[PDB]
């Protein structure tokens, strides 16, 4: 197993390190994305039309 | 602005050593 | 490709006077309760043919194997 | 027709009731949601139509698109007194056909032909 | 107050902000990474290469 | 003793569970909807009561058997993972299905982590014994067979 | 009868009524929390920054030279 | 020194009892055979699927 993966302990190091850190993008990612659509979604339009 | 130059300077500096990361 | 006009009045706030976040785990029951009933069928669509024929297959094959078995 | 009839038919009533909910749900017509780049005869028809017609239904596309942009539907009482299937597109429509048939069987030319994308 | 202190510091001007951000990014990943290394190494104990009773007796 | 008894593949355990809940809930709602009185003004008509039941029932056979069948993967799940069967092994699968199955119904964050602790307690008081009523066999209960010595 | 619009148009109101359904808005008088967000973001542009720097470098390297030949130099 | 995946394959017998007894009414059904063409394969697969779904863990616990 070692002979045919010699880099296991490598690719799952970096593979820890980047999941979390990705994880954390993915957080601030969405905060940003719910902050710039913030004024989308949250107004109100007035349009004269009931149906 | 030469602070302002400089900063940037001083900026791309960093990012240099960031990326290279000559003696860290 | 052109804008049409449409009489309307925005009223829209700024980014940083209203939360962010904290409208995502909100009302969390009722928008569960939502997608499982607006969607039952069409999982049910996706799934149905699915889990019949892993289900027929596995007893096809479990039939022949038996019946092969001396 | 016979079986699209949800009076004479059960699955069209079924089909007729879905539709009806779900159109109410954003609150536009069926008519709004033929696409004038679709067909042209359809740009057609709500030239001929008149700008008030044109302009409730570009309001009400304008009320769906945002209400599908907030992830929300209209409330009860709005989904209540929503009219769907209250056609206003169906006749100019078909007459715009009538006369791009017998324009066509009469030799002519057409008025507007699609741009090749 | 702590946040809008620390914003008026690294934010007052966009070099000073960018400067921060390639320090921030620099030391955070050293601290995730003392950190995995720690986890990993608590996890994986008694079986990493000078942990092998044996290593000059061939 | 009782994993040697039979095997028992985690997704047939998982099926089994879910089906059974499922059976005891229908049983349950019966039972239930039987016991509650109509109101007055439903007396007279005997269908709305009957539907009235049948949603009792359709109610209490679905949260049932999503109870068993949470508890039960969650359970085999752990069990996989961890490649081995102990007393926290389903302890864990109990307040995993009282927190998103009874939680959910409770539609509260505090009946979730009561009704799974409720749970986790009951998994774990069964498990902690045999699951056997009596924890004596060197008793004989009874003089049967003669013996030499 | 008067048109939804023109009503808005001509009575400027200060009671503001939001959608406020997926965000809920501060008090009236409350400050402006833009610091927490941009904060929020740095941290992000730190995880950014880090991936960048790493593709980067690992490219370089891998076009750098091999153990192959670094053992074969002796 | 003794082999601890023989010892605990010979410890799963209770486990696979079953199987065990099948690919036995297999073997004593499918004695006296004329030239060939039969076999027990399918019971001794079972059997000894079940044999090793009971030993892994131990084996490897005993395992330094
Ligand atoms: C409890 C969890 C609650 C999560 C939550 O807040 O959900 C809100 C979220 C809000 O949904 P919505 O209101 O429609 O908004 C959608 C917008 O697009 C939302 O717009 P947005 O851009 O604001 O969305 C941001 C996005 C961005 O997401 C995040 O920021 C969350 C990131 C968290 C970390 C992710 C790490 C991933 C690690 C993966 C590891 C995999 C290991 C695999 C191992 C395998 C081994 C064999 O967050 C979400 O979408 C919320 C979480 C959704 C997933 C849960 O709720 C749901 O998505 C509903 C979930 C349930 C659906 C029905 C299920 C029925 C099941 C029947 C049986
Ligand atoms: C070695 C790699 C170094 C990478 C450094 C990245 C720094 C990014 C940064 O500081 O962005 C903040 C800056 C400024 O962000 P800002 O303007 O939102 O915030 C500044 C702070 N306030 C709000 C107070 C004004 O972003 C940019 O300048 C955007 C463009 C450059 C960064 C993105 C490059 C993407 C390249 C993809 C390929
Ligand atoms: C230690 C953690 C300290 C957290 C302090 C702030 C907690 C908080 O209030 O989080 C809420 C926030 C969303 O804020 P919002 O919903 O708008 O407002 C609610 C408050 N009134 O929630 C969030 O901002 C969470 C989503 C963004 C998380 C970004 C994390 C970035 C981490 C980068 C690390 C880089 C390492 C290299």
């Amino acid at each position: 197993s070692w002979a045919a993966e010699p880099e296991m302990e490598e690719r799952k190091l970096m593979g820890f390190k980047w999941i979390f850190v990705l994880s954390l993008a993915l957080l601030q990612a969405a905060y940003y994305r719910r902050l710039r659509w913030s004024v989308l979604k949250s107004r109100k339009l007035v349009l004269d039309v009931v149906n | 602005d030469v602070k302002a130059a400089a900063m940037w300077g001083v900026a791309a500096a960093t990012g240099g050593l960031y990326l290279v990361q000559v003696s860290i | 490709k052109q804008i049409v006009p449409v009489k309307s009045v925005i009223y829209a706030l700024s980014p940083f006077q209203q939360k962010v976040m904290t409208g995502l785990w909100k009302d969390l029951p009722t928008k569960i309760h939502h997608k499982v009933s607006e969607n039952w069928i069409s999982a049910t669509l996706l799934l149905g043919p699915l889990v019949g024929t892993y289900a027929y297959v596995q007893n096809y094959l479990e039939k022949e194997k038996l019946h092969h078995r001396y | 027709q016979s079986f699209l009839d949800p009076k004479k038919n059960w699955l069209a009533a079924q089909h007729m009731k879905s539709l009806v909910k779900r159109l109410s749900k954003y609150g536009l017509r069926y008519d709004d949601l033929y696409d004038p780049y679709y067909d042209l005869d359809v740009k057609e028809a709500l030239n001929r139509l008149p700008k008030e017609v044109v302009d409730a239904r570009h309001a009400r596309l304008k009320r769906a698109i945002d209400l599908s942009m907030k992830h929300e539907y209209l409330p009860e009482d709005l989904q209540a007194m929503q009219t769907p299937f209250r056609g206003y597109l169906q006749d100019m429509l078909a007459l715009v056909k009538r006369e791009r048939a017998e324009r066509e069987a009469l030799g002519g030319l057409p008025l507007y032909q699609r741009s090749i994308p | 107050g702590i946040f809008e202190s620390l914003y008026k510091v690294v934010m007052r001007r966009n070099s000073v902000y960018v400067t921060f951000v390639i320090a921030g990014a620099f030391l955070g990943e050293r601290a995730v990474d003392y950190g995995i290394h720690k986890l990993w190494e608590a996890n994986n104990v008694g079986k990493r290469y000078e942990d092998i009773p044996v290593l000059g007796q061939k | 003793r009782r994993y040697l008894e039979d095997e028992d593949t985690p997704f047939m355990k998982t099926i089994k569970g879910a089906t059974t809940g499922l059976v005891a809930g229908t049983i349950w709602g019966t039972v239930v909807a039987t016991w509650y009185d109509v109101p007055r003004v439903e007396r007279s008509v005997a269908l709305p009561g009957l539907i009235r039941t049948f949603k009792m029932m359709g109610n209490y056979g679905l949260t049932f058997a999503a109870i068993g069948g949470v508890y039960i993967g969650v359970e085999q799940l752990l069990q996989n993972y961890r490649m081995k069967r102990d007393l926290v092994n389903g302890a864990v699968g109990g307040f995993v299905a009282g927190a998103t199955i009874l939680g959910y119904k409770g539609r509260s964050i505090k009946t979730a982590l009561s009704a799974g602790s409720a749970l986790a307690f009951t998994s774990a008081y069964i498990d902690f014994g045999g699951q056997t009523l009596k924890h004596d066999e060197g008793k004989e209960y009874a003089a049967y067979t003669t013996k030499k010595r | 009868e008067i048109p939804a619009t023109v009503a808005a148009v001509k009575n400027p109101s200060s009671k503001i009524i939001y959608d406020e359904h997926n965000h809920e808005r501060f008090p009236p008088g409350d400050p402006s929390k833009r610091a927490f967000a941009y904060f929020v973001l740095t941290g992000g542009r730190f995880v950014y920054a880090s991936l960048i720097r790493l593709l980067v470098l690992k490219f370089v390297l891998s076009m750098s030279a091999s153990k192959d030949v670094l053992a074969l130099a002796s | 020194p003794v082999d601890q995946k023989r010892y605990l394959e010979e410890s799963c017998k209770p486990k696979c009892v079953k199987p065990l007894l099948e690919y036995q009414a297999c073997i004593k059904r499918i004695h006296g055979d004329d030239s060939g063409q039969k076999h027990c394969t399918g019971q001794y697969f079972d059997y000894w699927f079940c044999v090793d779904k009971c030993v892994a863990p131990k084996l490897f616990t005993k395992l330094k």
